[PDB]
């Protein structure tokens, strides 16, 4: 796998046209307050296809 | 059941709120595929199965 190229799976809100977002914070998908760490429906939103 | 002959229950003629299920961190996992968990509370179906 090459891992140079990275993907965001989820976000708090949709991008406006040419909105740009570098932020890496853990995404709360459900009932777990993330506070900077993963958990039950709390996920790191970044990915790569390898 | 023994997983080779897994139980199927047909679900019909009813209103659904799947967040009553996935909000609870009581399970060892709750994951969703093809569609994110939140969206399932908007949907309508002819049949549902557990």
């Amino acid at each position: 796998g090459n891992y140079n190229y990275l993907y965001r799976l989820f976000r708090k809100s949709n991008l406006k046209p040419f909105e740009r977002d570098i932020s890496t914070e853990i995404y709360q998908a459900g009932s777990t307050p993330c506070n900077g760490v993963k958990g039950f429906n709390c996920y790191f939103p970044l990915q790569s296809y390898g | 059941a023994s997983v080779y002959a897994w139980n199927r229950k047909r679900i019909s003629n009813c209103v659904a709120d799947y967040s009553v299920l996935y909000n609870s961190a009581s399970f060892s996992t709750f994951k969703c595929y093809g569609v994110s968990p939140t969206k399932l509370n908007d949907l309508c179906f002819t049949n549902v199965y557990a």
